[PDB]
C-alpha cells in the first residue's frame, strides 16, 4: 500500500521522468528475471542428471 | 481516461509477455521432468508388504 | 503496483537489455525442449527393453 502511495506521488514529478534512461529493472522485473535464469538452470541440470 | 499509448508501453508489453510466456514454459518443462523423477522414483518401489 | 509502472514514456537501458536476453532464451529453450523429448524416448527405449 505504501509502495503503490510512493510510486502514485513520485510519476507526478517532471524531474525524474528525465533519470528514466538510466533506470535499472524494477525489483518485480528483476525477480522474474532472476527467477527465469534460476529455472533455466535447474531445467538445463535435471536433464543431464 | 485522458492519456494517447506510445511506442515504449507496446514494447514493454511485447518484452514483459515474453517473460510470461518463458516462465510460464519454464515452469512446466520443470514439471514434465518431476512427473519424469516420480516415475523414476516409485517404478523402484515393490507394492507387496506380506514380504519379510 | 502493475498500473503505476505502465505509463513511464521511453524504454530504459535495462529494460532494453533484458530484451536482449529474453530474445536469447527461445531457442535455448528449443534445444531444452529436444533434450527432455530425447531423454524421454531414452526411457521409454529402455522401459520398453
Amino acid at each position: 500500500v505504501e509502495e503503490a502511495r510512493e510510486q502514485n506521488e513520485r510519476n507526478r514529478d517532471s524531474g525524474y521522468l528525465h533519470l528514466l534512461y538510466k533506470r535499472p529493472l524494477d525489483p518485480k522485473s528483476e525477480a522474474q528475471l532472476q527467477e527465469i535464469r534460476r529455472l533455466h538452470q535447474y531445467v538445463k541440470f535435471a536433464v543431464q542428471d | 481516461g485522458t492519456i494517447y499509448l506510445q511506442h515504449a508501453d507496446e514494447e514493454r508489453e511485447k518484452t514483459y509477455k515474453l517473460a510470461e510466456n518463458i516462465d510460464a514454459q519454464l515452469k512446466r518443462m520443470a514439471q514434465d521432468l518431476k512427473d519424469i523423477i516420480e516415475h523414476l522414483n516409485t517404478s523402484g518401489a515393490p507394492a507387496d508388504t506380506s514380504d519379510p | 503496483l502493475h498500473s503505476f509502472h505502465s505509463e513511464l514514456p521511453v524504454l530504459s537501458d535495462s529494460e532494453r537489455d533484458m530484451k536482449k536476453e529474453l530474445q536469447l532464451i527461445p531457442d535455448q529453450l528449443r534445444h531444452l525442449g529436444n533434450a527432455i523429448k530425447q531423454v524421454t524416448m531414452k526411457k521409454d527405449y529402455q522401459q520398453q527393453k
